[PDB]
RNA sequence: GAGUGGCGCGGACGCUACGCCGCGACGAGUAGGAGGGCCGCUGCGGUGAGCCUUGAAGCCUAGGGCGCGGGCCCGGGUGGAG
RNA sequence: CGCGUCCCCCGCGAGCGCACGGGGUCGGCGGCGAUGUCGGCUACCCACCCGACCCGUCUUGAAACACGGACCAAGGAGUCUAACACGUGCGCGAGUCGGGGGCUACGAAAGCCGCCGUGGCGCAAUGAAGGUGAAGGCCGGCGCCGCCGGCCGAGGUGGGAUCCCGAGGCCUUCCAGUCCGCCGAGGGCGCACCACCGGCCCGUCUCGCCCGCCGCGCCGGGGAGGUGGAGCACGAGCGCACGUG
RNA sequence: UGAAACCGUUAAGAGGUAAACGGGUGGGGUCCGCGCAGUCCGCCCGGAGGAUUCAACCCGGCGGCGGGUCCGGCCGUGCCGG
């Protein structure tokens, strides 16, 4: 909508909101992300501390899938296998525990974040944390590793 | 409200027939003109 | 059925008659003292000052409570102190009206805007056709004329001031809640003075108008009002 | 409801007419025909219209019954009035008042029907 | 010039960019061009199955 | 899903639960009132003291 | 001639929802008439809320409405959000809860109303209390949002743990200068 | 009904407001058969307006 | 505020709630910002059982008006198709 | 300005009417008028009095002996695309979104897909990287220490809109006495948010002791206390639209 | 169609401080009110008229409603039974 706009309302003024002193000149501090380090130094400094200058180790031919391990934590563990799972299990007698095979719902480590409700698990996942380990041994569970 | 009142089915003469269609849950979808 | 609705609404109606008129009979009585009160006080400063010249000594009578500070220059070119001083006195406005009680957090910002004040210590006359021609008041935070005493008794009635007369007396007759009574009074927007001011510019003491005029207020205040 | 299908006529009807700093509404059972929630004869369940007669004199009250308000066709049940002025301004004021029919459009349709039975008066 | 807190970045525009704009107008007659290839092959193809 | 269920708050408001549980309805219409003086007017005097 | 700063005498806060939708809009002029009559000043906190844009009533988890309903002498308690009630997925056991929102998540509502609770809406919550009495007016949190991560200090400004607007995250990305000790100075 | 009139819609002598017709008018071929059916359910005022 | 206890068939207006009403105070303004336009323009979707060869658009006007204003509506003349 | 009763010195009478009374009425009148007068603020022309320099522009400052403009009509200048930011509107909500593909005149539209959610962004951060990756205390079995065990357990303080409790009190020839409503000294739960204090994860530093084992090592794990982080501390985002920069 | 600049002519008006301008009236026009005996509306009081003519009363019809608690349907972002 163009008649919404401030355009419609700069119809009759003169600068058409530009200044009458300062004139919207075409680059009057050059184009793009010029003077960076001479005349628009405080911007960078003030706004973006790190710009200029190198830092780490070059990788050259990264691709982005050998570095492929997507974790989810304990909080939301639960999820990934269905409700009538979490019911099944407390309610029967065995004391047998469901498995929540963390790879079949696409992710290769468990972090230990949540509180992990007192009931027990096999956990088949691909990757563990060290806490995520000390929660389900202390819920009183089983950490399988599987590739 | 959550009514669904009894929509009866007219016949090609425009007069009425036996058939009452209960009125779908579509037509007390909130009305939002905007 | 119906029988005792029809008078009990009656019943209601005579107490909060017979209430107004209870009412009506204390803002008459306290109207009738105050002039008893005015009288003794104006009285006595002659009698004392008598006694005095009989002894052969001086009556050096009570440095005044309470001054009326009228603003006298406009809102143009002024300084940031002056500025300040003049809007915590209320004078926001040229020929703006208070009543400012005097002591030493007093009269240490009235000598530090002189030359924007015309001020002095008004009369009880002076006091009366202020508060009755050119009395509004601040209720709701919006200037509102005082018409009825049920607007002074409704703001001012928690300090015991529940009439015209009694702000009056809590004004001249400086109360212990001159403060409330005093802020209560919107800054009274007095007309030019009728007769012409003699130099706005110098203080009164060199043939001006700025500054203290210690009786000479009323004459400008009867001038304006 | 009413407060509902207000909200979506009240700026775009077909009846809302606009200009000369002045809002009206065309509609078949509005009377005093001003653009109102209380007067807007669509949108009530209980609604009454003062028209003149199919024929030349007398004047039509349209009562809009209770029951049938998705069914358009039995909706209004239509009674033309050809009486004198004053038993006619007395049945509408019957009507409103002791149906208990509405009774916010009891004074506005007996205008309403004293401006139509001055209409169809004969001028010099 | 950056004016206050805006992120420091760089659009691919500094080439003659203009001449070589790729629309889609073409899209809707493509998806009918592909179906009614789609259709014609299936029907040649003829108990065969259609995806190959 | 409806943000309310009842869109009738002629039927609402007129409620016996929520007309309990209001205020007093302030319909008197307060117009602004003349100032008269002391020394012009005796009974606006008369009224003040 | 007086002397009044006209910067400061127009207050800037909204006297109706920017919403032109009709449903908010009937529950505002509900919330009109309860708000200045009702002595109550619960229907008057309302009726600003039902003003407030979609930042302003950010999305109250059912963990909280869990968590701040828990909190003693609020038994048999209705939870009162003008936002809207999203299912918190890391909390398993739910209670009975009495909820007033605007909105409720298709997940919260089978969560809820399962667990023996019950929904209602404002005009709801008026036939049951108009003066809003025997109510826990709760709210999502407000600087939940990510934009406030890069709000206050600048960023690179000593002692300003402020987020950077950077196109991509990464080891090249605003780590060198004004980051490291190494590299010229360090914030 | 009141919203379809609001769209400007003749609808005053139409039966019910959720105007639903036999399965019997999917099988017509010709207009003849269509008009008949329009000035049956009463439908003919808006499409003679 | 509620309970057991000793004839005359009548009443103005209103409330496009984005509406209506009341009361106080205030009003310079370049650069600049924002809001509201029942301000204007040309096309589109709707709608007004809109207007129009018994005269559309346009154009002229010492005619009548309206609006703080942007502009707009009428009367007359010209015009021929929107 | 009564007395039926309570003591210090010797709860409603009826009318009338005048008004310095919450903003003007008259229950006063009077000339005139069909071919020459009546009304018409504006608009047409003229005259008089006062005011009154020529606009646009850059400029500390323009009527300027600063520049552009003889006159008139038509044309004539903040656009569209991409990205980013923030505000606002809508939808869904720890998700969200088909945009690419596919299926079935207007319609190159619309509707549909979910074993088309690939993928994007969000849900996890930190480190140059190897990599690592987000509460505990108690009561015991061997004035303790790593296993054995058990239950309860996502902080604390201060201020906090809103609710909550209700000491008491809101009247018809009494006085008890109950149901509701309303006010309230004071006291509590405290939303968001803010400051503060502790906690936790990653990097690093310092000090220090103890564990684990198919591979006992230049192995792996852990602790207390500083500190670096665009973190956690019961999610807010995603898509769309609009505005501004 | 036939605008404006610009020109001619006709009609009216005025003209020694270039013209034009704002504010205030006056004068002359052109036209308009299609002016020029000047408002209707209730209710009531009197007169002389007219009319199929009210209240009431039946008879059929139609609608609103509530019948504290008549019968039976139908729907439930309501459950509890098979």
């Amino acid at each position: 909508p163009s008649r919404l706009r401030k355009t419609r309302k700069l119809r009759g003024h003169v600068s058409h909101g530009h200044g009458r002193i300062g004139k919207h000149r075409k680059h009057p501090g050059g184009r793009g992300n010029a003077g960076g380090m001479h005349h628009h130094r405080i911007n960078f400094d003030k706004y973006h501390p790190g710009y200029f200058g190198k830092v780490g180790m070059r990788h050259y031919h990264l691709k982005r899938n050998q570095s492929f391990c997507p974790t989810v934590n304990l909080d939301k563990l639960w999820t990934l296998v269905s409700e009538q799972t979490r019911v099944n299990a407390a309610k029967n007698k065995t004391g047998a525990a469901p498995i929540i095979d963390v790879v079949r719902s696409g992710y290769y480590k468990v972090l230990g974040k949540g509180k992990l409700p007192k009931q027990p698990v096999i956990v088949k996942a691909k990757f563990f944390s060290r806490r995520a380990e000390e929660k389900i041994k202390g819920v009183g569970g089983a950490c399988v590793l599987v590739a | 409200a959550c009514a669904r009142p009894l929509i009866s089915v007219y016949s090609e003469k425009g007069e009425s027939s036996g058939k009452n269609v209960t009125l779908p849950a579509v037509f007390k979808a909130p009305i939002r003109p905007d | 059925n119906f029988a005792e609705l029809k008078i009990k609404r009656l019943r209601k109606k005579f107490a909060q008659k017979m209430l107004r008129k209870a009412r009506r009979k204390l803002i008459y009585e306290k109207a009738k003292h105050y002039h008893k009160e005015y009288r003794q006080m104006y009285r006595t400063e002659i009698r004392m000052a008598r006694m005095a010249r009989k002894a052969g000594n001086f009556y050096v009578p009570a440095e005044p409570k309470l001054a009326f500070v009228i603003r006298i220059r406009g809102i143009n070119g002024v300084s940031p102190k002056v500025r300040k001083v003049l809007q915590l006195l209320r004078l926001r406005q040229i020929f703006n009206g208070t009543f400012v009680k005097l002591n030493k957090a007093s009269i240490n910002m009235l000598r530090i805007v002189e030359p924007y004040i015309a001020w002095g210590y008004p009369n009880l006359k002076s006091v009366n056709e202020l508060i009755y021609k050119r009395g509004y008041g601040k209720i709701n935070k919006k200037r509102i004329a005082l018409t009825d005493n049920t607007l002074i008794a409704r703001s001012l009635g928690k300090y015991n001031i529940i009439c015209m007369e009694d702000l009056i007396h809590e004004i001249y007759t400086v109360g212990k809640h001159f403060k409330e009574a005093n802020n209560f009074l919107w800054p009274f927007k007095l007309s030019s003075p009728r007769g012409g001011m003699k130099k706005k510019t110098t203080h009164f003491v060199e043939g001006g108008d700025a500054g203290n005029r210690e009786d000479q207020i009323n004459r400008l205040i009867r001038r304006m009002n | 409801s009413a407060h509902l299908q207000w909200m979506v006529v009240r700026n775009c009807s077909s009846f809302l007419i606009k200009r000369n700093k002045q809002t009206y509404s065309t509609e078949p059972n509005n009377l005093k025909a001003r653009n109102s929630f209380r007067y807007n004869g669509l949108i009530h369940r209980k609604t009454v219209g003062v028209e003149p007669a199919a024929d030349g004199k007398g004047v039509v009250v349209v009562m809009k019954r209770r029951s049938g308000q998705r069914k358009p066709a039995t909706s209004y049940v239509r009674t033309t009035i050809n009486k004198n002025a004053r038993a006619t301004l007395s049945s509408i004021r019957h009507m409103i008042r002791k149906n208990k029919y509405h009774p916010d459009l009891r004074m506005a349709a007996i205008r309403r029907a004293s401006a139509i039975l001055r209409s169809q008066k004969p001028v010099m | 010039a950056p004016s206050r807190n805006g992120m420091i970045l760089k659009p691919h525009f500094h080439k003659d960019w203009q001449r070589r704009v790729a629309t889609w107008f073409n899209q809707p007659a493509r998806k009918i061009r592909r179906r009614k290839a789609r259709q014609a092959r299936a029907r040649r193809i003829a108990p065969r199955p259609a995806a190959g | 899903m409806h943000k309310m269920l009842n869109t009738d708050l002629s039927r609402i408001l007129k409620s016996p639960e929520i007309q309990r549980a209001l205020r007093a309805p302030r319909k008197k219409i307060h117009r602004r009132v003349l100032k008269k003086n002391p020394l012009k007017n005796l009974r606006i005097m008369l009224k003040l003291n | 001639g007086v002397d009044i700063l006209h910067n400061k005498d127009r207050k800037v806060w909204r006297k109706e929802p920017k919403s032109q939708d009709m449903y908010l809009r009937l529950l505002v002029k509900l919330y009109r008439f309860l708000a200045r009559h009702t002595n109550s000043t619960f229907n008057q906190v309302v009726l600003k809320r039902l003003f407030m844009s979609r930042t302003k009533r950010p999305p109250l988890s059912l963990s909280r409405v869990i968590r701040k309903m828990k909190l003693p002498d609020r038994e048999n308690k209705t939870a009162v959000v003008v936002g809207t009630i999203t299912d918190d997925v890391r909390v398993q056991e739910v209670p009975k809860l009495k909820v007033c929102a605007l909105r409720v998540t298709s997940r919260a509502h089978s969560r809820i109303l399962k667990a023996e609770g019950k929904i209602l809406t404002f005009h709801q919550l008026a036939l049951d209390s108009p003066k809003g009495r025997g109510t826990v007016l709760l709210s999502g949190p407000r600087k939940g949002r990510e934009v406030y991560q890069h709000f206050g200090k600048a960023p690179g400004t000593p002692h300003s743990h402020t987020k950077p607007y950077v196109r991509s995250k990464g080891r090249k990305f605003e780590r060198a200068r004004g980051r490291r000790a190494s590299w010229g100075y360090k914030n | 009904p009141a919203l379809v009139m609001s769209k400007g819609h003749r609808i005053e002598e139409v039966p019910e407001l959720p105007l639903v017709v036999e399965d019997k008018v999917e099988g017509y071929k010709k207009t003849k058969e269509a008009v008949l059916l329009l000035k049956k359910l009463k439908a003919w005022n808006d499409i003679k307006k």
